[PDB]
DNA sequence: CATGCATGCATGCATGCATGCATGCATGCATGCATGCATGCATGCATGCATGCATGCATGCA
DNA sequence: TGCATGCATGCATGCATGCATGCATGCATGCATGCATGCATGCATGCATGCATGCATGCATG
């Protein structure tokens, strides 16, 4: 009963690519999503913007210039909901976080989430304390604190958005790839 | 495994399946089609179903008790052959259905008449389309994502329509907390869906008797078979009675029925939808291009049309050039310009006036009769829907909008109020209706063709008086129609001894040719303008403003516009690709008898 | 369909499959020989099941994953794997079983201490077969012919035991009547059928603690597994601790526990079964035909069985030839007559007489220690059966049924009363014993090779006061055995000498070599009389009778019989075919020293 | 003064009884579950009212 | 005396207004069924009382 099937669409190292490329962009001073996510960091914003160009472009440049990389774009364009999160949960992993003191008259939205992180840190900063005073390198020690403290999800306090962006024909036209997502389609043309 | 009998009625029908090899090489075009679709789709950038039809004839000539199975009981005949169908498809190189294509006096009798009999039967049934449902998809496979384990599932649901046999019924929950407890992530995209429809189908008015309460069944199709039908024509539906569901014998009637595993065919009206469906063969068209070879045939076309009346020489010559529609050229990013002709006639009565309109009808396509009053939805819609699934305005498609790429015949023009003359100004000019009532306003594409007759106001006095004002209409109106034809009185007796032995021959090449030769005109004959159409024109328009307005009026610049449409539709009919000045020869001259 | 975890135990396995060819001209052996099996059935007139035996030694080797997976949770692992082994019998020409042979320290554990852990595993369990229960076919397929229609049918049934998986059980009622009301005539032959056995298996007494009581389990066999064992043995199982049935929460303790699919291994015990499984090469047999190109090895397989004990030559030579047991001729519609050899001897105490007999036992095959008394059952099988399934009455086969053709050991035959002597002249001469009791009178079959040891009456006197009556035995027990060996207590200082340091050099060619030389001349040694051994011993008969008679007593014709087994024995020992007077030469010099 | 025979007595084992102990058959008793109905909410069809328009009639003008 | 123009009046084409009609749903009532208890039945199992066997003794034997 219930059976299972492989596919060839992996999960594990596009994750890994995908922090690359979030990483890893210069074209478009420094790091172009990063000085935006500063910018997010800096509570000023709230949405996020992805193209599909840069992507292309990356996936460009990364065969003329090393072994391979794993398609991406026909990867999002398939599925794409679960493109969502499993993206944005790999934003939270670098952020210049204290990038600017708090203003008091910013947000009633903004008080909030600040006592959520620190609520987080003061309640996981106890549970260190009572292991090491009682002993019988310290990963596993930070480990045991991982799993013995009931805390709130990092799904709860976001503040931003993400909106997706398609391509155009423009880039298309040099480089011929899956731009199949950019027709004026009718809705007697969606079957 | 199966048993004896599946096997059998595979290999005697696989028998017959090798017997005729004109169905291998029509599946063998659609194998090679569909790989040359995605062939170039797929190497340059770096549709169709799959059922092929088979007649009720030749089952007859081979096996009459196969012939009798089907007719009868088809819940045992009609697998085993697709299941040996699709061994030829995968045995030359998906449910790979079939048609049934045949005409049988057993049963193809009303709807009005089939209840209660002739059930788990194959049946044939005509009528109307109405109130054609929504086009929703169906699930079928669902896709789930386990999060730690890492890898994917497979689920399917079935339904009893699909399957035509009664099978036990197996429901299954939406899955969710397998095997260990990870959660079943939903996916989708590979997650497979078909799309379904359902709708009802009215008997024929034309069948029904004169006045009783209609009765009606009901209809649902499948994947390559949703939305071919507007609501409101005539279309031949051949599939299976089928009853479902428990009748009421479970805890005041059930048994509630459908027709399922349907093949569509829309078929001609008198006055309702598409009759381009006419074959043309090599031997065809090369009696066409032996006929286009002369340079006298469109006396030959006109003298054609008048088979029962007598005289008219001019007035036929239009009504070629009508049906011929000239040229339509849409500017870029601007408007279009109107290519098509409307012309109203004149005359006294009991002179071939109501004997020209269904000879307009009959010979052309997609034409609707308008008689009287117009009122409230001949140029409208009216948008009253008070649909119970949900409140909301969707539309009813008036004659008007109805007669798109057709012609429009208007009977008894003058006793038409001013109301739908407003829009006739619309329709007429900027080929486009725009309705806009408090739900919803709307805007559509109406670019029909025109024939209007009126009378004179009073008597016969259609020379007397004064040609001005014997018809008393707007003055638009009077821009709005091309040419005015006013037809006579005159009596003599060599006149009246060509009305004396027409009528008398009338009681004690052809038509069927003709429209094959006008409808292949249509997609490769449009012309283009030469250097030698201006000059003539040039100077002939001029005189229509100099010397015209010295006898009659009025003289506008849609004159011009319209002698453009004659010079266009006269190089349709010879297929000519260029503009000859003949053709504006011929054109000069249809003014002159139109008016002077 | 198959998920994507279901090829990669195949294609793992398939690769395990093809990485050792050496069970790949197995199963080529099973296909060709049963293949040659119907052959020459099936062509002049005008067996064998399917399982492979697999090691548990590779798989530590090739991938201790799927070592460890089989060892844990076996109910995944074992269908893939016998999926993909009839895929290499379908590829490389039923259910195609294996074994799961192999020696692990894991799971051998005692039956004792086996419940409550280590369920749903596979482990190897040891023990006595005990109780046996009946033979009985399983009904699987059943046929059905209905009468009108004039077809068969088809319908199966299933259990839960087999498919090892827990699946949803549907159960089908026996059909009658089933589609519109033809009788459903049963029949017969083509329906298919398959036998079944469950049996219970005690532990170890030997690895049992001093006094405690017993706890066993059951286990159910399969098709060609049915009946290999009686009950009174000790055997090896391998299978699946398997748990089923609802554990008494649908309305005190549910769960009971069975194990399934198994593997049987009998093997040998210090005193019961057989022990001819000893394999012999190619290598082997090359040294004993080496060994038996020579002309004194009788000696030395004479001298080779007094490992530890000195003298008594003449006594060994005839221990080689008891387990030789000379010829069986059946006569035509007649009687058989009896070809093996049983010997008392007597002697004073400590004089390797206790010595003697645990090496009988062990060396041989199919002995069985009998000491003291030997009451109720020994000889007999007493019938005593309350079998709770229905009254009737079995046996339990008895020490002297179940060594046949082998040797049984008396210990201390003089203790012995009169009543097992009735039977004594039954076993020994006639090789029947009829039981008749008011239940079932009996008749069976045991042709057993006999060695007692009975002592003197009083006292050491072994030469002082007679040779006649130092036993006083009833007079037939003279003539039911063939040699009476009398050991005296010489007291010397020469033979002291080689008593001396035999004992001091013991406290500070071979065994297994010999066994193997002897069960070979079994099956092929038999030889056959010759006219040259009729005329020494009818000459040498004559003076038996005339002149020992003058000695001792008694000479019977029964004792010419014996002159013929001891000149057949040792034609067996030569492995010639023919007889020579040389082997009479020898068998004329056995009754010297034995009697004078 | 040293053995053999007839005589008498002590004692362990075979088994046909009395009795306790596993499957089906039967009957009284109490817990739980499918389901039709009274009720409420959403929706389509038909008549009176305001009225632009076509028509008949009164009017002066050539 | 005949004709064009202005004025009074019926018509039926859209907005308010009334009511009949169709569909979703939570609850009280009836009925199939598991479960406790004791029985007639069928069959395995312990037991005690008297006979043949072993040993001591008186008598006879040589
Ligand atoms: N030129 C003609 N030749 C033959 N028949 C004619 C001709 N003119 C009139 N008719 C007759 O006139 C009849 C049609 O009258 P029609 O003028 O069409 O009606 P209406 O004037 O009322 O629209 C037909 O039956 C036809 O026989
Ligand atoms: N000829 C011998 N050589 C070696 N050991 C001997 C010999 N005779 C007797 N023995 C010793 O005698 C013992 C066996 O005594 P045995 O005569 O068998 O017992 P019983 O006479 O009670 O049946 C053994 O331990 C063995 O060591």
């Amino acid at each position: 009963a219930l059976p299972s099937i492989q596919l060839p669409v992996d999960y594990n190292n596009l994750f890994n690519e995908i922090t690359d490329f979030l990483v890893t962009f210069k074209q478009d001073k420094g790091p172009k999503y990063m000085a935006m996510l500063q910018k997010v960091a800096n509570r000023e914003l709230n949405s996020v913007i992805i193209d599909l160009d840069d992507i292309l472009q990356y996936q460009n440049e990364k065969f003329l210039q090393g072994t391979q990389a794993d398609d991406l774009v026909s990867a999002i364009q398939q599925n794409a909901n679960h493109f969502t999160e499993l993206f944005c949960r790999a934003i939270d992993n670098n952020m210049p976080l204290p990038t600017k003191e708090i203003d008091y008259k910013d947000d009633v939205l903004d008080v909030i989430l600040n006592q959520r992180r620190l609520r987080n840190e003061r309640m996981l900063s106890d549970r260190t304390n009572e292991i090491r005073s009682e002993n019988l390198m310290n990963d596993a020690l930070r480990e045991v604190v991982e799993d013995e403290t009931e805390l709130f999800p990092p799904n709860l306090t976001r503040r931003y958005f993400l909106y997706f962006k398609p391509l155009s024909q423009n880039c298309a036209r040099r480089y011929r790839k899956k731009a199949i997502s950019s027709k004026p389609l009718s809705v007697r043309q969606i079957k | 495994a199966p048993d004896a009998v599946f096997g059998d009625r595979v290999r005697r029908f696989q028998e017959f399946l090798d017997t005729f090899t004109s169905y291998r090489d029509s599946v063998r075009s659609i194998q090679v089609y569909n790989s040359n679709n995605a062939a170039n789709y797929n190497d340059d950038q770096d549709i169709l179903p799959h059922r092929i039809i088979i007649s009720l004839d030749d089952l007859r000539e081979f096996d009459r008790s196969f012939w009798s199975g089907i007719l009868v009981e088809p819940a045992y005949f009609i697998p085993p052959a697709e299941k040996a169908l699709t061994d030829l498809a995968d045995s030359m190189d998906h449910p790979w259905k079939l048609s049934f294509k045949g005409s049988f006096g057993a049963h193809a009798l009303s709807p009005r008449t089939l209840t209660a009999q002739h059930l788990n039967k194959l049946v044939s049934v005509e009528g109307i389309v109405t109130k054609t449902s929504l086009v929703r998809p169906k699930l079928i496979r669902s896709v789930h994502y386990a999060a730690k384990t890492g890898r994917f599932h497979y689920r399917d649901y079935t339904d009893a329509t699909t399957t035509l046999t009664t099978r036990i019924p197996t429901p299954a929950i939406y899955p969710t907390e397998d095997t260990e407890g990870n959660k079943l992530t939903t996916e989708y995209g590979y997650s497979t869906f078909i799309d379904h429809q359902r709708i009802t189908v009215q008997e024929m008015p034309e069948m029904a008797p004169a006045g009783q309460l209609p009765r009606s069944i009901d209809v649902i199709l499948d994947d390559d078979l949703v939305d071919k039908t507007k609501p409101g024509d005539r279309v031949n539906v051949v599939g299976v009675f089928k009853s479902l569901g428990a009748g009421g014998m479970n805890q005041l009637i059930g048994f509630k029925t459908l027709i399922l595993g349907n093949t569509v065919y829309p078929l001609h009206a008198r006055s309702t939808g598409v009759a381009a469906r006419q074959m043309l063969t090599d031997f065809d068209i090369r009696n066409i291009n032996k006929l286009s070879k002369k340079k006298d045939i469109f006396d030959i076309l006109s003298q054609s049309l008048a088979p029962s009346i007598y005289g008219h020489d001019h007035i036929k010559k239009a009504i070629l050039l009508m049906l011929m529609g000239g040229v339509e050229k849409n500017l870029e990013n601007g408007s279009h310009l109107r290519g098509d002709i409307n012309i109203l006639m004149v005359g006294d009565p009991s002179t071939a006036k109501s004997q020209l309109l269904r000879f307009v009808l009959n010979t052309a396509s997609l034409a609707i009769a308008t008689t009287g009053r117009g009122s409230s939805g001949v140029g409208l819609t009216a948008a009253v829907t008070t649909d119970r699934e949900t409140g909301e305005r969707r539309l009813e498609a008036g004659a008007m909008v109805l007669a798109d790429r057709g012609v429009v015949c208007i009977d008894e023009f003058d006793k038409m109020t001013d109301v739908d003359r407003v829009a006739i100004h619309e329709v007429m000019e900027q080929q486009t209706v725009t309705i806009a009532k408090a739900g919803i306003h709307t805007t559509l594409n109406a670019r029909c063709s025109v024939i209007a007759a009126a009378n004179p106001v009073f008597g016969q006095y259609d020379v007397n008086r004064d040609p001005h004002q014997n018809i008393a209409l707007p003055d638009s109106l009077l821009s709005r129609f091309d040419l005015l034809f006013v037809v006579t009185d005159d009596i003599n007796e060599i006149r009246d001894r060509s009305i004396s032995e027409h009528v008398l021959r009338t009681h004690r090449v052809t038509i069927p040719f003709l429209r094959k030769y006008v409808q292949y005109a249509k997609e490769r004959v449009i012309p283009q303008l030469t250097q030698e159409a201006i000059n003539v024109i040039v100077k002939n328009y001029t005189d229509l403003r100099n010397d015209d307005n010295t006898k009659k009026s009025p003289i506008t610049a849609r004159t011009l516009e319209t002698l453009i449409r004659l010079a266009t539709a006269h190089a349709k009919v010879r297929l000519s690709k260029t503009v000859n000045k003949v053709d504006a020869k011929v054109a000069a001259n249809l003014l002159r008898f139109a008016l002077l």
